[PDB]
């Protein structure tokens, strides 16, 4: 408990275990960019499949730009309980608050993205 | 004051600062703090001071009184102190050496003062101070590290 | 029978700031004193 | 980093502070004046010394002449660096017992000679003392340490936020030692072995006991106090000094903290009973407001608590028959809440005859 | 003006390299298990080649006690008993539990455990008092078995996988890791689930270790992190928060080990060539000279041990070769 | 209604019914209300209802930072026209003036309060200018080459330089008011780079929620538009200053430390754009 | 039932004491008032619950086959189950 209202697409511990798995094999495979200001200049240019933050950032205001960018461009979004757990699963020694999964065309993925896209879409309704 | 009700002593100051609006607004703006001190207590300046803290023409006056007031009180909030020589350095920080040697002064003597932030406010000193006031400062600051103060 | 870290000077933070501040902007050497040995205890 | 590299150079800034505060020592009210130049010589060795990978045997060799010469001098700016460099010393190498028992004197030494520094000296030798191997300093420094003015008092106030365990550590095993060569011997000072006494009770009263130093406080008082009555010289008038002596400081430290001494005499009860000391033990635990629960039956070695609820019933007898003589006489050991509860619970057992009993 | 120190300094570990402790037999499979004896200077070193040998451990030659060779048992993991009178072995994708008595020298084959539906038996835990016997299942089920008759107590169970789990030092309770990154604390005398806390940062966790004072309790990750905490933090906190993070290996831990004075924390990965580090616990603090890269001699870890006093802390890798250190602080074996 | 007054309400199917049908009919069933007064009366409470629901307040509106800034630089270039014709109009009467004074508010206070080179002895300027500097004012009145004017052209030259001293006596009063809606609206942004820079960013994205959409190298480089693509077509190096360029933090720093400055000062200073556009409590602890 | 999030998810085994191919399906369930779920699947056996925890309690084998129905009487000291070998 003791969450952020505003974090309204809330994955449950379920899907948060696949959602990191599926980050973490998209950084082996060189599709995934980190940062809040790395993933907003993806949605500028439309090459993002969908978006993971953060729900614990302190003043969670600095992420909330991109909700906004997302409903503009169609691309689903979800927000995780821990930075920390997103940072590791990022492969990166510091705390993400947010990343993006970039678009590849060949890339091994495809289903696995598909899968995860729909289940996205399923939390709002 | 003399020989009025407190409600309309406030009703003159308010319709005065409505009549004078430029530089000549600067020597109302310090007696109506000083009335609100007298006639109430400092729950009646801190209103008036939150009310005009943002009515830009100002002197330094306005903010070393409300400091003094701040002083006087038992509390001493030193949270306090600081934030209103923050909004005072904020108006005059660029041309007053006196200003910011009185902030620096603060932390040193006041029993609930932190004396390892002189560091940086002599940092921030310099660079905001322009021309002879950054080198008034300096002189000023050599004098109070001896004893002559 | 617990093992206990005693605090050490460079793991201090307001310590380290006191120490990069250059000297004759720097207090006198009894607030100094003062700090740095507060430091060196151990709080309860 | 030239500074800790090149000795000499360290060398030149300690001669520099020592000749300029010789010079400005004939003008009077000149302190200031030495202010930049001394918060430099604090800002720069302690640097110096955090910087060195490994302080060597030289650099302490170099530093502690000016260290000696800090402390005698009568600038507070001058001995506040001083203690600053002891304490970043003390923090960074382990150093011989000897040495740390020659700083610590004189620590203790020139401590009064200015009064509005007697909380940081005694702040540096409390980290000095818990940087260090124990037993490091000796018994020499500890009077010239009780006769400074109000030290329970600066105590106290450094005790509300910091630990001050190393000190009284440090204190305790020597204030009853000498409490006790002052009721059964003679000092040089007037009232030496008094104020002692004094120091120890403010300690008891005041400043909270903390990582088990009620435990070494009774150990230490039941221990001196067996070994004291056990010398080959009976001195009955001088037993009953260190009695009325030692009667209040058991009582408060029993009022204080409860089951500290009950520990200390269920521990010792085997070593008691193995030797012929059983009478020591009954006056010792006279003494107490409650401790007399462990008083030795008459015919055996086994304690009257132990006696009273072991399983074997006949000597029980002798156990309630025990309780009963106490409660004939003047009950001075014994308190009443566990005659109370023993009877009560004596009441209730399956044996018809301590039933009776 | 300088003397030693009595605690464990920081920074720099002496050091000096000994003989191996399997030279007097020489292999080249993997090595599964090394551990030192707790009452006799004896090492036990098993591998994946069938054998299992005790050695006289001496920093010059270490005699050959006696070696024992299974038929097609190849071992996953063997251990003393707390006691150490027996020596208790597993092997990998096998259901029977081998158990030596070598006071009574008999080699009694557990084959059979009542009540227990496992159909092979490799990850097992014993407690240090020596009165239980721990398995790990699966479904997330763990067994708890008498030592001294082998027969099944009860029953637990946790939600997903079992990735690790440790008895705790006063063996009252047990810790277990789950595959999503979560560790649960479990009542030994009721198989009651105490506390539920979230690893920072886990994914999924693969070891865990407790000391032996009762002050830490350190779980590894996949991605290479070991974070050590207060062992009353995790009693009641759901999120508890590390005393430190310990960042220096960068592929997933598999290895924990504290010190018997409980001033080394040993981790390692198997991963990766090189990838041991040692620890100092009360400053949590790396020391930067064990893993000398320049010699390439340790390669994979799979197993650490320590000697009883700490004199003596062994290494086991992929080559067969099992190497040991003299640590000139410890005087005791 | 049931509990706060004895009063028995009663909600049906039925009444819902009868719902409908008194809506159908809304015109015929209410004589006194006019057609024109209905419709009226619903957009103004259509609009205002729907800037309650957006959170629309005369505090949260940021037009007037754009409208204020766009004023204040109309005032600069009209300020520096009329003055020029002061000195221009002035300087065929007494030319050593223009030398010797470079204010331009003191330059016309003082031809408005002397007329003619004949009353600038009698006169007196302390309160205007230093004495020093009074005194060669008046020494250079008497050794004059200008031409002397009529009496309707120093009477034009006076109205002309009195309309000076108004527009820059308002255009104080609208940095003033620019001071305080800045502060009211993002106080975070004006700690940072203060009140005129983080006005300029507002202004070039013409809102704060345009503004926040942003990411932090985009706010680095905002207002260098022109180099930025420059460099880009002929693959070059990119700007790296922006409109940052003159916030106090990078002027004050040396040029060789003015690049890593800007982009430290630009990431943090999004966060705080992000708080203000998105937070709902106004206070400047992040930004301090 | 105030801010409809699933507080606890609780993971059923497949098997008894083991893992199978076919998935496991939950027939029924039952809570009581002490804060006891109790469960009915298609593996076979009746398990309980701790709603505090999330964590299973006791689990009881009684049938080869699906356990399908569950029923508890008003005064939780009594309840029947039924299964889908009669």
């Amino acid at each position: 408990a003791d969450v952020n209202p505003k974090a309204y697409p809330l994955a449950d511990a379920h899907l948060t275990k696949k959602l990191l798995d599926l980050v973490q094999q998209s950084c082996n495979y060189k599709q995934l960019r980190k940062g809040a200001n790395e993933a907003t200049k993806t949605l500028n240019r439309g090459i993002s499949e969908f978006i993971v933050m953060a729900a614990d950032a302190e003043p969670l205001e600095i992420i909330l730009h991109l909700p906004l960018l997302c409903e503009d461009k169609n691309v689903p979004y979800v927000f995780v309980r821990s930075k920390q757990a997103l940072g590791r699963a990022c492969g990166v020694s510091r705390p993400v608050i947010a990343c993006s999964v970039t678009i590849k065309e060949g890339s091994q993925l495809k289903q696995q993205i598909q899968s995860i896209q729909q289940s996205i879409e399923r939390l709002l309704v | 004051e003399g020989a009025k009700s407190q409600e309309d002593t406030e009703a003159v100051f308010k319709k005065a600062l409505l009549a004078v609006i430029g530089a000549d607004s600067v020597t109302l703006k310090n007696k109506y703090l000083d009335w609100a001190y007298r006639s109430g207590g400092y729950k009646k300046a801190r209103a008036v001071f939150k009310s005009l803290q943002e009515s830009r023409p100002f002197s330094v006056d306005f903010f070393r009184k409300m400091i003094q007031f701040e002083k006087e009180q038992e509390s001493c909030n030193m949270a306090n102190i600081r934030e209103y020589y923050e909004r005072a350095l904020r108006e005059f920080g660029s041309a007053d050496s006196d200003l910011w040697m009185d902030y620096m002064k603060e932390e040193l003597n006041h029993p609930l003062g932190r004396p390892e932030n002189c560091g940086q406010i002599y940092w921030r000193a310099m660079k905001m101070l322009q021309g002879e006031s950054a080198e008034a400062f300096v002189a000023k600051h050599a004098m109070h590290q001896t004893g002559h103060l | 029978n617990e093992l206990v870290q005693l605090p050490l000077t460079e793991n201090i933070p307001a310590i380290s700031e006191l120490l990069h501040t250059p000297a004759h902007v720097l207090p006198s050497a009894a607030f100094l004193c003062s700090m740095f040995v507060n430091s060196l205890l151990l709080s309860k | 980093t030239h500074c800790y590299k090149d000795l000499g150079f360290m060398d030149f800034i300690c001669s520099l502070v020592t000749k300029s505060v010789k010079v400005f020592a004939e003008y009077p009210g000149s302190s200031a004046q030495l202010r930049v130049l001394l918060a430099f010589y604090a800002s720069t060795i302690v640097s110096a010394l955090v910087a060195a990978e490994d302080v060597s045997d030289n650099i302490i060799a170099k530093l502690f002449p000016y260290i000696q010469k800090g402390l005698k001098s009568s600038l507070p700016d001058y001995r506040a660096a001083t203690y600053m460099i002891i304490c970043q010393i003390s923090v960074k190498v382990t150093m011989e017992n000897t040495f740390v028992n020659s700083l610590a004197s004189q620590i203790i030494k020139t401590l009064t000679k200015i009064p509005s520094l007697i909380k940081d000296g005694l702040s540096c030798l409390i980290v000095l003392l818990q940087r260090q191997k124990p037993e490091s300093l000796g018994k020499k420094p500890f009077p010239h340490l009780c006769n400074v003015p109000d030290l329970i008092t600066i105590l106290h106030g450094i005790s509300e936020t910091y630990d001050v365990s190393p000190l009284l550590h440090y204190m305790l095993p020597h204030l009853v030692v000498s409490i006790i060569h002052h009721v059964t011997g003679e000092e040089t000072e007037g009232m030496d072995g008094q104020i002692y006494k004094r120091h120890l009770e403010a300690i008891l009263t005041k400043i909270s006991l903390k990582n088990n130093l009620d435990h070494l406080l009774a150990s230490l008082l039941f221990e001196e106090y067996i070994s004291y009555s056990s010398q080959e010289e009976m001195d009955s008038n001088k037993v009953s000094l260190l009695n009325e002596q030692f009667l209040p400081l058991i009582r408060l430290l029993e009022s204080k903290y409860p089951r500290t001494l009950d520990v200390v005499l269920e521990e010792h009860l085997k070593e008691i009973a193995d030797l012929k000391k059983q009478e020591l033990f009954h006056q010792f635990v006279s003494l107490s407001t409650s401790g007399g629960k462990y008083q030795f039956l008459a015919d055996s070695d086994t304690s009257l608590m132990l006696s009273l609820n072991h399983p074997l019933a006949p000597v029980r007898i002798l156990a309630m028959n025990h309780l009963k003589k106490i409660m004939k006489t003047s009950k001075e050991g014994v308190d009443e809440s566990f005659i109370k509860e023993a009877v009560l619970a004596r009441l209730g057992d399956d044996n018809i005859d301590v039933v009776l009993s | 003006f300088i003397s030693t120190s009595t605690s464990l300094p920081r920074g720099i570990l002496k050091m000096k390299n000994c003989q191996h402790a399997n030279a007097e037999r020489p292999t080249v499979a993997r090595i599964s298990s090394v551990q030192f004896h707790p009452g006799a200077q004896i090492v036990m070193v098993a591998g994946l080649d069938n054998a299992v040998s005790l050695f006289q451990v001496d920093g010059k030659t270490n005699p050959k006690i006696q070696s024992i060779y299974l038929e097609r048992f190849p071992i996953f993991k063997a251990c003393f008993s707390a006691n150490g009178e027996e020596v208790l072995a597993t092997s990998t994708h096998s259901k029977v539990l081998y158990v030596y008595d070598m006071l009574a020298g008999k080699l009694i084959p557990v084959h059979q455990v009542r009540g227990l539906k496992e159909k092979i038996v490799r990850s097992f835990e014993v407690s240090p008092d020596g009165s239980f016997l721990l398995i790990n299942g699966i479904a997330g089920y763990l067994h708890l078995l008498a030592m001294k008759t082998k027969e099944l107590i009860g029953s637990m169970k946790i939600n997903g996988r079992v990735a690790a789990s440790t008895f705790s030092s006063d063996s009252k309770k047990v810790y277990a890791s789950s595959g999503d990154g979560e560790v649960y604390v479990w009542d030994v005398n009721s198989r009651k689930c105490l506390n539920r806390f979230v690893d920072e940062g886990s994914l999924y966790g693969l070891s865990i270790a407790t000391s032996r004072n009762g002050q830490y309790v350190a779980c590894g990750s996949n991605c290479g992190v070991v974070n050590i905490y207060n062992q009353d933090s995790c009693l009641q906190e759901t999120n508890p928060k590390p005393i430190k993070a310990i960042m220096n290996l960068v592929t997933g831990v598999t290895s924990l080990t504290f010190n018997p004075t409980t001033e080394i924390l040993a981790i390692a990965s198997e991963k990766m060539k090189e990838a041991v580090r040692l620890v100092h616990l009360p400053s949590c603090t790396v020391f930067s000279n064990f893993p000398v890269i320049k010699n390439k001699n340790i390669s994979h870890v799979h197993t650490m041990d320590f000697s009883p006093r700490s004199g003596y802390f062994a290494l086991g890798n992929e080559k067969g070769k099992a190497l040991m250190y003299r640590l000139h602080h410890y005087s005791d074996f | 209604i049931k509990e706060k007054l004895n009063l028995s309400c009663i909600h049906s199917p039925v009444v819902n019914e009868l719902m409908r049908g008194i809506r159908s009919q809304m015109d015929g069933l209410i004589p006194g209300v006019e057609p024109r007064e209905m419709a009226a009366m619903c957009l103004g409470l259509a609009h205002s209802l729907s800037r309650y629901r957006l959170k629309f307040s005369a505090d949260k509106v940021d037009t007037m930072i754009v409208q204020a800034i766009s004023l204040l630089d109309d005032l600069d270039k009209e300020l520096n026209n009329y003055i020029m014709r002061c000195r221009e109009w002035y300087g065929w009467h007494f030319p050593e003036l223009g030398k010797i004074i470079s204010d331009n508010l003191t330059y016309c206070k003082c031809l408005q309060k002397v007329g003619d080179r004949k009353n600038y002895a009698s006169a007196k300027l302390s309160e205007l200018l230093p004495e020093e500097v009074e005194a060669e004012v008046k020494a250079a009145a008497e050794i004059s080459m200008g031409t002397e004017v009529s009496e309707e052209d120093i009477c034009n030259i006076l109205h002309l330089c009195t309309q000076v001293i108004e527009i820059s006596e308002y255009r104080t009063q609208l940095y003033e008011y620019l001071q305080n809606r800045m502060m009211a609206i993002a106080p975070n942004v004006t700690v940072m780079v203060g009140e005129l820079v983080g006005a300029r960013l507002i202004a070039h994205a013409g809102s704060l929620l345009n503004l926040a959409k942003h990411a932090a190298s985009t706010v680095q480089i905002l207002g260098a538009e022109k180099a930025l693509f420059r460099a880009l077509k002929s693959r070059r190096d990119t700007p790296k200053y922006g409109l940052i360029y003159h916030a106090s933090l990078v002027g004050q720093t040396s040029p060789k430390h003015k690049g890593k400055i800007s982009r430290m000062l630009a990431a943090k200073t999004v966060l705080a754009i992000r708080y203000d556009a998105f937070g709902e409590d106004s206070s400047s602890a992040m930004g301090v | 039932v105030k801010s409809g999030s699933a507080v606890h998810k609780m993971i059923v085994d497949r098997q008894y004491m083991g893992v199978s191919k076919r998935k496991c399906i939950v027939w029924g369930v039952a809570f009581l008032s002490d804060g006891t779920i109790i469960s009915v699947d298609s593996a076979g056996k009746v398990q309980f619950w701790d709603s505090a925890t999330g964590t299973l309690v006791k689990s009881h084998l009684i049938a080869n086959a699906d356990v399908q129905s569950i029923a508890v009487a008003d005064q939780e000291d009594s309840f029947v189950v039924g299964t889908a070998e009669g």
